[PDB]
RNA sequence: CAGCCAGGAUGUUGGCUUAGAAGCAGCCAUCAUUUAAAGAAAGCGUAAUAGCUCACUGGUCGAGUCGGCCUGCGCGGAAGA
């Protein structure tokens, strides 16, 4: 979050093996290692647990290898294995498509390590239901 | 300038794979030239390239070519050296035309 | 390098010219011969190749093409002008179909000959023409008959006699880096491909050796980021297909295990095209062991059944392209059509 | 109008002599005069230059805003003077200059020699680069010109003569 | 008012009956956490990461500026032997 030499984040999972098909080897050309997605990638995230995606920057000046710290991962996939429904819409607003609960997503928006804006605890309480309830849920704050 | 020429010719005409070469002398016969060479090739496209070569080569030794006949047309292809002209055209239309008796 | 585009033409035939009724009473007398004869035959549409172009971007821009009216009948028996025949100029490689019979016309193979795609019309007669004894007052005229309408559905394959399907970026682009003249935008990541294109490979005069390359899919009837299946029509016209499959991928599915599949995709478009063929090439040899890969070529090609003569090829560097590159003709030149 | 109203600021050591409707603007980086219109006035004041619009001419302060303009792109010229950066880019594109005469191979069947006038003169850093110094920015901006007539950039791979600042659109026509 | 120097961000590749769509003809609420303001959004447009601009805000010179209506007189529309 510095300037130009392109930050970028591409992931499907975490928890699987780097697939071909949905992005394949574009996670890295211009001196990002395609062999090195388990070398020091899976050095902290493979202790914890493997079933979020999660982005990550680059930041690679002329290295060979890469110099980047991991952060959060993201909160739209917190509403398929720990909130509800897995496929999602179908008809997104023709209908009530979900149903979500004020003290669901509390302790799990709360596990990010270090990511935040403002330190305020109520500030941030409702900043994660903007994610939410644009998916056709209904919201019982 | 007269044995030089075509050894100057026989030389590079081989170098194409210029098969079935014979050394003519039509001096007496003919007085529009004093001989002529006759060779085959494989293919139209085959006769057309090897033309440009002996142009090249020709103008590239410093005399002039006196003119050309290929034109969208590979069967029959002659090019001009002055006292020698050279005949490279198809197997397939030499039967037609005389050999070794003009 | 760039796009492709295919679409349907409207195509009307130009109808005769119409007949014209008039008379001949010039200055003194006004009872004289009639005036006005034959009319004029419409246009007539024709279909021109040009090997100068490859594609049909120039068809839905203008999509109405009017044949010329054939000229009306005038004063003192003059004539009209038969209508100028309007040509379009397609592609070599196009297919017709016409709304209601649709079936193929006419493929278009040789460059240079031209087909009838809309018969024009006949010219009307005037009442000179006509002029009798019986009415005493030669009036009556004939229209013209109208031409032929029909409506042109044009399908486009590029004239090839070597096809490229394979993999998605397995080295069917790679391949296409060698001595052939064509070099498309080739690379490691992903896909790469969004444009067929086609090379030359020169051996020896007035051999021509023909490959295009076309973008390929995985699982069948699906696309991974964006590329539609409109690449396909392309080929199952090339006279000789080959195919290979990547071997050790980093990340992409495992061995021929999985190109199973890849003969079902095949199978999938309407009948595997009569079940065409096939002759199996591999790539990207050099970053393994020439020794150790002698018995996995010999070991992966027994596996999924085909019984025949493989080629074990590392396109990447140009070693041993040489052995591919003379057997093809065997099969091109000794086979003709029959 | 208003533009006008506003004076241009000289620095020091140059010398402003009107006489009449003829300015001239000697510095230490040119040699140079020119004439006004006929419908402007102007007062030597202070270290600064003022202009106003004449009785009895209906344009008035149109004219009048155009005296700045031109004047204030003047006072450059005569100081630091304008460049202007032409470079080449293609295969076979190659520039050098002799004397006061540039020669362009564009790949023509022949050499071109361009004659720029007494006060333009041209640097080549590179083969691939020219380099336009004057101190007038009307007789700068034609010889550029003149000099990018030749070989106008084609749209489609830029190729040709371009202007530093200038960016050329590239586009696909045929597409294959 | 228009110029010139900057920010133009965080959930946020927003998920998705999404084959991909990270801002773009499908899909929705159109909210919302840090600030001086910055939009799940204005476009030129890659095969997707994109490269850059703009909307809104800050600073700078400083006094007029913004875009609608009616009407007289004016231009194009107006090429032939």
């Amino acid at each position: 979050a510095k300037k130009v030499q392109a930050y970028v984040k591409l992931q499907v999972a975490a928890g699987m093996a780097n697939p071909s098909p949905p992005v394949g080897p574009a996670l890295g050309q211009q001196g990002v290692n395609i062999m090195e997605f388990c070398k020091a990638f899976n050095a902290k995230t493979d202790s914890i647990e493997k079933g979020l995606p999660i982005p990550v920057v680059i930041t690679v000046y002329a290295d060979r290898s890469f110099t980047f710290v991991t952060k959060t991962p993201p909160a739209a996939v917190l509403l398929k294995k720990a909130a509800g429904i897995k496929s999602g819409s179908g008809k997104p607003n023709k209908d009530k498509v979900g149903k979500i609960s004020r003290a669901q997503l509390q302790e799990i928006a709360q596990t990010k390590a270090a990511d935040m804006t403002g330190a305020d605890i109520e500030a941030m309480t409702r900043s994660i239901e903007g994610t939410a309830r644009s998916m056709g849920l209904v919201v019982e704050d | 300038q007269g044995k030089a020429l075509q050894d100057f010719v026989i030389d590079k005409i081989d170098d194409l794979k210029g098969q079935d070469i014979i050394a003519l002398d039509v001096q007496g016969k003919s007085s529009i030239t004093d001989c002529m060479i006759i060779c085959t090739g494989t293919s139209s496209r085959h006769v057309m390239s090897i033309a440009d070569h002996v142009v090249q080569e020709s103008r590239a030794a410093g005399l002039l070519p006196l003119g050309v006949e290929g034109e969208n047309s590979a069967d029959w292809i002659v090019v001009d050296l002055g006292d020698v002209i050279v005949h490279v055209m198809q197997e397939e239309s030499r039967r037609l035309y005389e050999l070794e008796k003009l | 390098m760039k796009f492709v585009d295919e679409a349907s033409i409207l195509v009307v035939a130009g109808d005769g010219g119409n007949g014209c009724v008039s008379f001949r009473r010039e200055k003194y007398i006004p009872k004289g011969g009639p005036d006005g004869g034959d009319g004029g035959d419409g246009g007539d549409v024709w279909m021109e190749a040009d090997e100068n172009l490859n594609t049909l971007i120039d068809y839905r821009f203008e999509k109405s093409f009017r044949a010329e009216r054939g000229q009306n009948g005038a004063s003192r028996d003059c004539t009209g002008k038969r209508g100028k025949d309007v040509t379009i100029k397609v592609p070599v490689g196009t297919r017709v179909i016409d709304q209601g019979t649709g079936e193929t016309m006419g493929d278009m193979t040789k460059h240079g000959q031209r087909l009838l795609v809309a018969k024009g019309g006949w010219h009307g007669l005037g009442n000179t023409r006509f002029k009798s004894s019986v009415n005493r007052t030669p009036r009556q005229k004939t229209n013209g008959t109208p031409g032929d309408k029909r409506e042109l559905l044009l399908e486009l394959m590029l004239l090839a006699d070597v096809g490229m399907l394979g993999m998605p970026n397995a080295g069917k682009s790679t391949f296409i880096r060698a001595v052939s003249a064509a070099k498309p935008k080739v690379a490691d990541y992903p896909f790469t491909t969004l444009v067929p294109s086609l090379g030359v490979v020169r051996m020896d005069n007035e051999k021509s050796f023909v490959v295009a390359d076309i973008p390929g899919l995985i699982e069948g009837a699906a696309e991974g980021a964006g590329l539609g299946i409109r690449f396909l029509k392309h080929l199952e016209r090339c006279r000789v297909l080959l195919h290979l499959i990547d071997i050790d991928p980093i990340d992409g599915t495992d061995p021929v295990e999985n190109a199973r599949i890849i003969i079902s995709e095949l199978e999938k478009y309407s009948q595997d095209l009569a079940t065409k063929p096939r002759w199996l090439v591999f790539n990207k040899i050099d970053l393994l062991d020439k020794v150790e890969a002698e018995e996995k070529a010999k070991a992966i090609a027994e596996a999924l059944g085909w019984e025949d003569k493989y080629y074990l090829i590392s396109a990447a560097s140009g070693l041993g392209v040489k052995d591919l590159c003379w057997d093809v003709m065997t099969f091109i030149i000794e086979n003709p059509v029959v | 109008s208003r533009v006008a109203k506003a004076p241009v600021v000289v620095p020091a050591g140059v010398d402003v002599k009107i006489n009449g409707q003829v300015i001239t603007i000697k510095g230490k980086n040119g040699e140079l005069t020119r004439t006004l219109n006929d419908a402007v006035e102007v007062k030597h004041a202070d270290n600064t230059l003022t202009f106003g619009p004449r009785d009895g001419y209906a344009d008035g302060w149109a004219q009048a805003g155009t005296a700045r303009a031109l004047l204030n792109s003047m006072v450059i010229g005569v100081t630091e003077g304008f460049t202007k950066k032409l470079q080449l880019v293609g295969v076979g594109y190659r520039a050098a200059v002799k004397g006061n005469v540039i020669n362009l191979s564009l790949g023509f069947s022949h050499p071109v020699d361009h004659q720029l006038p007494a006060g333009i003169t041209a640097e080549c850093p590179t083969q691939t680069e020219i380099v336009l110094k004057g101190a007038d920015k009307q007789v700068i901006g034609q010889v550029a010109a003149d000099l990018r007539a030749y070989r106008r950039p084609e749209p489609y791979k830029g190729k040709g003569v371009r202007y530093a600042d200038e960016v050329v659109r590239t586009k696909e026509a045929k597409k294959k």
